[PDB]
């Protein structure tokens, strides 16, 4: 998780480069063909309708401030 | 040889593959399935390339092309295929004059403008100088007619394993302008055992212009969900890179996708530097 | 590769001739022993052969029944013995070199080497 | 029996030309199964060609031969004064192997 | 037993006794397909020294059927011999002639000192001594640009670090064994699903149906029982799948 | 699933391997089949709960 | 190992003489033939070579120009034309092998085998 | 370009004594490419020592040679009549073989 | 772990092997890594029945 540079007696931190799960967020296909994608545990600074949640970055849905009953889950509190 | 002048420049024209340019990937029959395979397809609703006046150049083959053409008269003949073209290389002819189907292997040096000429066919200026042999194939003599749309052809090129792979299909079209909507899948027609090194190919078409258009798009390595009827039809297919409800379909291995959330890949930064 | 023939025999009409062949710088029993006859001012006629890992033996049709041949592996020599000898067997004996009838390549199906030719008069 | 025939009996020609002579069959031979030898007066047959037209070892390369079928030849591209001997065609075939009547060179 | 009704023998011996044999930087390769491959004949030889097969036993070749036969034909120092196989490194396996590693197929050689040697030494077979990189398997490299060794361009010019890429091996009839010529092919099994067209010379059996049977069709074989189907298979299928994706 | 195998086919190791050869393919698949048997088994245990 | 060279020629100025080395004892492919000549009463000059696989050559700025080499791997021969005879070219002309560059050792920097000279007078 | 000198021109000294000539350069000249030939009158030159010490295949151990940089010799331990010859240096270097004069035992 | 494999390190066995040789190594990292990811989610259905 860190290394010395050969060269100059640098010390440098190793972190992977940004990963994640994604999953779609779809009606079923009787309804609609339009679909969201969450990046999960992924910035939306990083991935690249977009919302940031707990859960990672929400692609294709709209924010509202109506809540309602849970449809679709996405995770941390957010359907 | 002879170089034709009288051809108003333009642009080169663009259009949508939609759902066209699908194969049989295999020998094997099977039916009522949805099959899962890897290989070279063209791309859903990719770019592709549109030609016309007299327009044919020598255009890029890379792991395969697709070609159709629409035709009312009959005017496409065939193609070549090669590295360079000019004897220095093995190269493949395919054609299709008015008494039959030729397909030589032979070491050709082809003119920079190559063409058939026709209504009775007369002119024949593909190439000049063509020795060294490998492979031929002369289809059986039959009597061709030289005289909106009607005809709608479809080729897949594949170059694998000493293999030229031909796939083709035929059907009806009815329009004045463009490329129709809609699926069908092109059988296999012919396994030609030539090991020749394709990278580039051109397009004979057969003073006047005719009533043709044609098409060219390229193949690329895709993950296609086929869809098979119950006599073994390919029907239906998902081309699973093409957006993230195709790749839920392929994850799930259906054509239909219920109400809910599915983990279908995985996301991840690429290195763009080698340090 | 040497085939080192006997010296000339005169026999009378009736009699028996016994022909050797040495052979050296190969493989004895890879080899068959052929023999060839020529009469003077004529070509040349096969009479049989030997296989000297098996005594194994062929013979012309012509010679049936008159010419044995045998053969020792441990002084690798081939012998042709001639009975009944007429005058029209005036002639010089050759031996020849072929390779077995297992040869992938037709090597059989010729003869590579000669030893001097005897000649044997009747 | 096959019969095997050389021709012409005698070929005359002098040192330096070239000389080609020919074999005849009554009876198709595999190119395989056919020879050439080389007789000089005094001495024993010495191969030439085999499987119609591969050199024998030791065999220099001015001696060729070619043929199918019914119809074999023995080429000498240049004549020197050891090249005017006997040449015999040979053949293989059946369980017996066959000699032509030889041509002189 | 079922294989396709043919009758015509596999051109193998034209491979064998050709009269000449490439040069091993420049192989050849010769197609065989559509005819019976009878292969005891040549593993059966007296005449061959080195008859490995790889993918296969020698002694089930002729049950088998292939899509294609390729026949590779070279020749080689008979030191060299061991490197025509998979897995193996050295100036023939990397800059000459690759095989596979998954290679299905039989490499033959002999010993061919009496036609390839002469006196003043035969110069007429090369091999690559040098090149930038490895070969791809059953990849040829015929080219003689001049190989840079070193940092400084060659410019097409033999010289300090500029190399000619080929060398010629002096067959003589004088040489130990390890330098004697030999002549090798390598016949090359592939096996796609795709119509065989190459088989043993297997005898076809008749065609039983509605009982339990040992069957072999093309090369596909099985214990079941066959009866007729009302499938459709299109002109080019030759076989069909169920939903586990077996026969 | 060929787990390594030349062929997920058994019949097809075996058409053209002898036994010395055979048995180090059939291994792979014994050891790749066993395995997801065990896999299948074990899972059915669980859900049979 | 033998080099063996052509007999001794006498050249008017303006001519061309060509002497031969036969080879053998080794491959000769393997080797580069180089030519060194020495004048009457002088040292050894280095004029050039060539490597018989490709029939490469490099030659001395002295003799660019005037010298042709050439080979024969046929009969393992190599070959020294020199064009444009001057009195000055008076000389013993030998051959000699050296190993090619590649050689890991450097064998190419220096002559182990030499034929006999050839004089050539102009 | 590089002058290769040889020193003494010319040496003299008795049968069963030792001797020692020296090559000097205008350049250094790495040991590899350094060389000695042994030239008697009427022969070709024969090599005696390469890489600057290494003996030649059939070269007696009487002869050895040594150096660096730019200063070389060659030795031989005790003299027969055999080597009242000339001695030549040589040297490899750019993409040339350069001789010395020769010198004279 | 190694589950003997030369490395257990990936890139490791990659930028020192070929293929035909890497293969193996990595045939023995992936069967050990593969069975020590089934005996944790074997674990966690247990736990979490
Ligand atoms: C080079 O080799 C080929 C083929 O050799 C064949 O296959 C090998 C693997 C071995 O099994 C060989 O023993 C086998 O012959 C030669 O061509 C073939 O030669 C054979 C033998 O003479 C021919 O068989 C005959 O055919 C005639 C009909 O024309 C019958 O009447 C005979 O009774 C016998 O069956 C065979 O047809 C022929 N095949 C072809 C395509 O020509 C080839 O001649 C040979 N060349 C040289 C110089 O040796
Ligand atoms: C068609 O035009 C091409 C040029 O686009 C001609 O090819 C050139 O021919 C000249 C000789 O007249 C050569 O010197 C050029 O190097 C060639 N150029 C190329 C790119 O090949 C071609 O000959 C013309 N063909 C006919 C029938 O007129
Ligand atoms: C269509 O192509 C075929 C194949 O090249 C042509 O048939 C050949 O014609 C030549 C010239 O007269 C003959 O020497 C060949 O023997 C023919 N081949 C065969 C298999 O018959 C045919 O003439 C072409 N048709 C037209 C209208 O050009
Ligand atoms: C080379 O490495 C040494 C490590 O001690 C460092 O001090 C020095 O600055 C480096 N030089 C360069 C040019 O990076
Ligand atoms: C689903 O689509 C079918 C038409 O194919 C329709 O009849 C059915 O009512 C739809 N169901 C829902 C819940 O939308
Ligand atoms: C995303 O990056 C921004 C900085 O541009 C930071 O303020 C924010 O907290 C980050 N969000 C997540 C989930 O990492
Ligand atoms: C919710 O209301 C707040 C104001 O209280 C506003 O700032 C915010 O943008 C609104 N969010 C959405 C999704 O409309
Ligand atoms: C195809 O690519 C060209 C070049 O970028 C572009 O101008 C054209 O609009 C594209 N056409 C389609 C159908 O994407
Ligand atoms: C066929 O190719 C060979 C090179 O392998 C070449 O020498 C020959 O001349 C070519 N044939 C013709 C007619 O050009
Ligand atoms: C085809 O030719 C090109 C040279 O234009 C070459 O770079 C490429 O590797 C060749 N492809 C094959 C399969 O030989
Ligand atoms: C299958 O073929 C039959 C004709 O035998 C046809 O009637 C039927 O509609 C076809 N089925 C499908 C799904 O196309």
């Amino acid at each position: 998780d860190a290394v010395r540079d050969p060269q100059t007696l640098e010390i440098l931190d190793i972190t992977p480069c940004s990963f994640g799960g994604v999953s779609v967020i779809t009606p079923g296909t009787n309804t609609s063909n339009q679909v969201a994608v969450l990046y999960q545990d992924v910035n939306c600074t990083e991935v690249p309708n977009v919302f940031q949640t707990r859960a990672g970055c929400l692609i294709g849905a709209e924010h509202v401030n109506n809540s309602y009953e849970c449809d679709i889950p996405i995770g941390a509190g957010i359907c | 040889c002879v170089n034709l002048t009288t051809r108003t420049q333009l642009p080169p024209a663009y259009t949508n593959s939609f759902t066209r340019g699908v194969y049989y990937p295999d020998k094997v029959f099977r039916s009522s399935v949805l099959h899962s395979t890897q290989d070279l397809f063209l791309p859903f609703f990719s770019n592709v390339t549109w030609f016309h006046r007299f327009d044919n150049p020598v255009l890029p083959f890379n792991d395969g092309v697709y070609f159709a053409s629409t035709e009312k008269s009959n005017i496409i003949r065939g193609w070549i295929f090669g590295t360079t073209l000019d004897s220095k290389t093995q190269s493949l002819l395919i054609v299709n004059n008015a008494t039959n189907v030729v397909i030589k292997v032979c070491e050709f040096q082809f003119c920079n403008d190559p063409f058939l000429g026709v209504w009775m066919e007369s002119e024949f200026r593909v190439y000049s100088s063509a020795n060294n042999c490998t492979f031929e194939y002369v289809s059986q003599p039959f009597l061709m007619d030289l005289e909106n749309f009607k005809n709608l052809r479809e080729f897949v090129f594949k170059n694998i394993d000493g293999y030229f792979k031909i796939y083709s299909k035929h059907t009806p079209i009815n329009l004045v302008r463009d490329l129709p909507q809609g699926f069908s899948a092109l059988e296999p027609l012919v396994d030609l055992p030539i090991g020749i090194n394709i990278t580039r190919f051109q397009t004979l078409l057969a003073w006047t212009a005719g009533a043709a258009a044609y098409y060219v798009g390229y193949l690329q390595p895709r993950t296609f969900l086929l869809k098979y009827n119950e006599n073994g039809t390919i029907t239906d297919a998902v081309d699973c890179a093409l957006d993230p409800l195709s790749e839920t379909k392929c994850t799930l291995k259906s054509f239909t996708v219920e109400k809910g959330i599915y983990q279908t890949s995985n996301f991840r930064v690429q290195p763009t530097e080698s340090i | 590769v040497q085939l080192v023939q006997s010296g000339a025999e005169v026999k009378k009409p009736g009699a028996s001739v016994k022909v050797s062949c040495k052979a050296s710088g190969y493989t004895f029993t890879g080899y068959y022993m052929h023999w060839v006859r020529q009469a003077p001012g004529q070509g040349l006629e096969w009479m049989g052969w030997i296989n000297p890992i098996s005594s194994g033996t062929s013979y012309a049709q012509t010679f049936q029944g008159r010419v044995t041949m045998t053969s020792d592996t441990s002084i690798t020599t081939a012998y042709m013995e001639l009975s009944r000898l007429r005058s029209d067997d005036t002639a010089v004996y050759y031996c020849a070199r072929a390779a077995p009838f297992y040869d992938f390549w037709s090597g059989y199906s010729y003869f590579d080497y000669w030893g001097q030719g005897t000649l044997v008069t009747v | 029996e096959i019969v095997m025939m050389q021709s012409p009996g005698t070929l005359s020609l002098s040192p330096g030309e070239r000389a080609t002579l020919s074999c005849r069959a009554s009876q198709s031979v595999s190119s395989s199964y056919l020879a050439w030898y080389q007789q000089k007066p005094g001495q024993a047959p010495r191969l030439l060609i085999y499987g119609a037209s591969s050199r024998a070892t030791g065999i220099p390369d001015r001696f060729s031969g070619s043929g199918s079928g019914t119809d074999f030849t023995l080429t000498i591209s240049r004549l020197e004064p050891e090249d005017f001997a006997v040449y015999y065609c040979q053949q293989y075939g059946s369980s017996a192997w066959t000699f032509g009547q030889g041509t002189k060179v | 037993v079922r294989f396709p009704n043919i009758t015509n023998l596999c051109p193998f011996g034209e491979v064998f006794n050709a009269t000449r044999f490439a040069s091993v930087y420049a192989w050849n390769r010769k197609r065989i397909s559509n005819c019976v491959a009878d292969y005891s004949v040549l593993y059966n030889s007296a005449s061959f020294s080195t008859f490995k097969c790889y993918g296969v036993s020698p002694t089930k070749l002729n049950d088998l059927c292939f899509t294609n036969v390729y026949a590779d034909s070279f020749v080689i120092r008979g030191d060299e011999v061991r490197q025509i196989a998979p897995g193996q490194t050295g100036k023939i396996a990397d800059y000459n002639y690759k095989l596979p590693d998954d290679f299905t197929g039989c490499v033959i050689a002999w010993n061919s000192n009496n036609l390839d040697s002469k006196v003043g030494g035969n110069y007429n077979y090369l091999y690559r001594l040098f090149r930038k990189s490895n070969l791809k398997p059953f990849e040829r490299d015929i080219s003689t640009e001049i190989y840079q060794a070193g940092s400084t361009p060659c410019n097409g010019v033999e010289g300090f670090n500029c190399y000619f890429p080929l060398q010629s091996y002096g067959f003589q009839p004088t040489n130990g064994v390890g330098y004697q010529p030999y002549r090798v092919v390598v016949l090359s099994f592939e096996l796609l699903h795709a119509p065989a067209t190459v088989c043993g010379p297997k005898k076809s059996t008749n065609l039983v149906k509605n009982k339990c049977v040992n069957f072999n069709f093309n090369g596909l074989t099985g214990t079941g029982v066959l009866t007729e189907s009302n499938k459709k298979f299109l002109p080019f299928q030759q076989f069909g799948r169920d939903i586990a994706d077996t026969t | 699933s060929n787990f390594g195998a030349i062929s997920s086919v058994l019949n097809d190791i075996l058409s053209r391997l002898d036994p010395p050869e055979a048995e180090v393919q059939i291994d792979r698949l014994i050891t790749g089949r066993l395995q997801s048997l065990q896999t299948y088994v074990t899972q059915q245990l669980i859900r049979a709960a």
